[PDB]
């Protein structure tokens, strides 16, 4: 009795949602848009990528594909990809944020240049603001903060705001995952820098001999990413 | 000037499809065809030796197109 | 051509518990080496018993007089000098050869796992007289009991 | 003394709000604990902040905590008075019950003139930007959103909306019209980037 | 029967499941069967108020917003579907919570949302 009512249920429920979202298709910019022209989203999951071709580029497989290399290379890919891809622009990028995320470990920190230039704290403490009232509701300490900040400071070399300024944006939005070599998504390249670390620290152990370079591992990877989108 | 260079599978599905249906409507041939009664399987051969003169029109979404030659583009 | 040869002797006719059809494994350790095999062999054919032993010896050929195998099987071979002193030759590859745990240790002892098919072998011990196996690698298996 | 834990926990709020929006905000009053702010200051007439903005050093707010458990035109009109009169143009006005319901649109009838804006006291109690599930909006500057409109050849309409009502376009103050960037933290590829039209 | 003594808007009950993981088995979580968010604001000292989870998507979306109303959708739509073994791809749920919430509002896939 039970197996004929859920039939009924579901296919109502499958019309309801195809017939709103018949018409989202990803287009050349790679934005999955409505029939209208509507953006729905800017990439397809948050980073291009197709659910069919994304099941071995998880952590847990470059172990199959490291082993398979030369036919993975060889029968898809081709050394010739690599020789025609060139990856600057992306791997400038994320050298940028790397370094921004070493200088700045808890991001969740309130950077600002005014708040940066918070570290004569003990400096207004000590001796200098002793001696006021709440003037318009903000300190008696917190005037001499202002004071020595706002206008007594250098011209154009009060540069506290480089210690404090954003991380760069990231790459799939600037750096168009399509027609730009190792502009992948801030969670693959993280795989795959603790990856290289753990497979360099094996072929060093590993008795069969490995002709794979971890550089020439990370161009695979990285061309297996940029091929499934 | 700025979308992807290779051929997308539906681009290469459509483009097979119109050279087919050329060659089936007494089109020459450039491919040297060598007993095969497919116009298919002579599109894929003319696919593989590119020798196609079609003009992709790459549409988007804001009417403004890119026409891409179907020889200056990267079959996988 | 001899990557190996010793005289083994059969301590444990099969512990672990999984229990095979045809296939025994051989829990056996060596003598004047103090090297461990184990070793599954097919009973049927060459049945072996506990406190058994037997003349063990892996090469790369059969000809034992340099010329390489061609890796294609003729049983009509007009070279019938092969090792044949021994009652049972199996054929496989070494397919994982893996150095000891033991860190902080001079623990230079490898194990040396080879494939005969399905039959699986693992050679643990000194690897000063494991150094002629590599991933890979081709050997034979030949045995005489004693 | 729990009305001293609701004004410390509104101030440390509001303070948080006025340096997400770019007001010159110090460390001590972001780091402010409860021992030193009932140190400081009891009222709530010296509660009031006027606070300066990082550019356009004339551009300043002003936050208002009116004794009225619930504000009306008079009110309004008792310190838009000291606005005026001040020189300021913006203000904010957390109020403890709700604003009379004609208040409302009083607030919205001063034109850029004197803009105000309205905060309840249990709105200002947490921080919603530092929960989990909410992202970092950042406000586009004007020659960003041309850039972004050319990049993907967009109108402005045909983008997502967000409400100006939006419990994050009322706390980061965004009039109409502005687009907002959203730095969603994304399981699947990390650092994904939105953009909304707040209307 | 009608007459209640006094009760916090919307909530009928709460309790301490006290166990919730075993990796920092220490956590504990105060569930509850009814929704008012604020009502919950005062406790910022007993309780976390980040990690602060509702099922009910219009609640979240009038607290918190819109592009945190897209992530309860997210997380319903999957743990609906896990509770029997099946596993929808995120890419797919992505895009239908980006489509419901597109634009301002938790919009309903139905009749009245075309």
């Amino acid at each position: 009795v039970d197996t004929a009512v859920k039939t009924s249920r579901s296919g109502y429920l499958q019309r309801c949602i195809i017939k709103h979202l018949e018409g989202l298709v990803v287009q050349y910019d790679l934005t999955v848009r409505d029939s209208d022209g509507s953006v729905v989203q800017f990439l397809y999951g948050e980073d291009g990528l197709d659910i069919p071709k994304t099941q071995f580029l998880q952590p847990k497989q470059f172990p199959f594909l490291a082993s398979n290399y030369e036919v993975i290379m060889k029968s898809q890919h081709l050394h010739e990809v690599l020789s025609r891809a060139d990856p600057k622009k992306a791997l400038h990028h994320f050298r940028a944020i790397k370094k921004w995320q070493s200088k700045h470990p808890n991001t969740l920190l309130r950077r600002g240049a005014f708040l940066s230039y918070s570290q004569k704290i003990q400096e207004a403490v000590k001796a200098l603001k002793l001696e006021s009232e709440n003037r318009n509701g903000r300190s008696p300490g917190t005037q001499e903060m202002l004071r020595m900040w706002y206008e007594l400071d250098e011209e154009s070399r009060r540069k506290y705001q480089k210690k404090a300024a954003a991380c760069p944006d990231p790459s799939l939005s600037v750096w168009r995952p399509d027609i730009y070599f190792a502009s992948v998504s801030e969670t693959f390249e993280t795989k795959v820098d603790d990856y290289s670390q753990e497979w360099a620290a094996q072929t060093e152990k590993s008795y069969e001999k490995s002709e794979l370079s971890l550089d020439r591992l990370r161009t695979l990877l990285q061309l297996k990413w940029q091929r499934s989108l | 000037r700025i979308t992807t260079p290779y051929m997308t599978k539906y681009e290469r599905a459509r483009v097979l499809g119109t050279r087919a249906l050329q060659i089936a409507m007494c089109a020459p041939v450039m491919v040297e065809l060598e007993g095969e009664t497919d116009p298919l399987l002579i599109a894929m051969k003319e696919l593989k030796a590119r020798k196609i003169p079609i003009i992709i029109r790459r549409y988007l979404p804001d009417g403004s197109y890119e026409d891409w030659g179907v020889d200056e583009l990267i079959i996988t | 051509g001899i990557l190996f040869e010793d005289i083994f002797d059969v301590k444990d006719i099969d512990p672990e518990g999984k229990k095979f059809d045809r296939v025994s494994r051989l829990h056996c350790e060596s003598e004047s080496f103090k090297m461990d095999l184990i070793l599954d062999v097919n009973i049927q054919i060459y049945p072996v018993d506990l406190g058994d032993k037997f003349r063990l010896v892996i090469a790369s050929t059969l000809y034992e007089d340099g010329t390489l195998d061609d890796g294609e099987y003729n049983p009509t071979d007009d070279r019938p000098s092969r090792a044949d002193q021994f009652e049972y030759v199996m054929y496989g590859k070494v397919y994982r050869i893996e150095g000891d745990e033991t860190s902080t240790e001079a623990a230079t002892r490898l194990s040396a796992y080879v494939s005969y098919g399905g039959l699986l072998m693992r050679l643990q011990g000194d690897a000063n007289n494991l150094h002629g196996f590599e991933v890979d690698s081709r050997v034979y298996l030949l045995m005489k009991k004693l | 003394e729990e009305e001293t834990y609701r004004l410390w926990k509104i101030r440390k709020t509001i303070m948080q709000l006025c340096h997400d929006r770019g007001y010159l905000v110090t460390q001590d009053e972001l780091d402010q604990t409860l021992e030193e702010f009932k140190a400081q200051s009891p009222r709530r007439t010296d509660l009031t902040v006027l606070v300066a903005h990082n550019d356009d050093p004339t551009d300043q707010m002003f936050v208002f905590f009116p004794e009225e458990p619930k504000v009306g035109i008079k009110t309004i009109k008792v310190y838009c008075q000291r606005m005026q009169e001040e020189n300021i143009t913006r203000a904010l006005i957390v109020v403890q019950q709700g604003m009379t319901p004609s208040a409302k649109q009083s607030l919205v009838d001063m034109a850029p003139k004197y803009i105000l804006e309205q905060f309840l006291q249990q709105e200002l109690l947490i921080n919603i930007t530092e929960h989990e599930l909410v992202p970092e909006h950042v406000v586009m500057t004007k020659e960003e959103v041309t850039e972004l409109l050319a990049r993907y050849k967009l109108r402005e309409n045909q983008l997502p909306r967000i409400q100006a009502g939006d419990p994050v376009a009322r706390y980061f103050g965004i009039k109409r019209g502005q687009v907002v960037k959203i730095i969603r933290p994304s399981e699947t590829a990390g650092r994904y980037i939105t953009y909304r039209l707040v209307q | 029967h009608g007459a209640v003594i006094y009760a916090t808007k919307g909530i009928t009950r709460c309790l301490l499941n006290e166990t919730t993981n075993n990796k920092n088995e220490k956590e504990l979580v105060l569930n509850t069967e009814g929704i008012n968010l604020p009502e919950l604001f005062k406790y910022a000292e007993v309780l976390d108020l980040r990690r602060l989870y509702s099922n009910d998507i219009h609640a979240i979306a009038n607290t918190y917003g819109i592009e945190a109303a897209l992530r309860v959708i997210e997380k319903e739509i999957k743990d609906v579907f896990a509770v029997y073994g099946i596993a929808v791809d995120p890419r797919h749920l992505s895009l239908v919570a980006d489509y419901m919430c597109f634009e301002g509002v938790y919009k309903p896939l139905n009749r009245f949302g075309i």
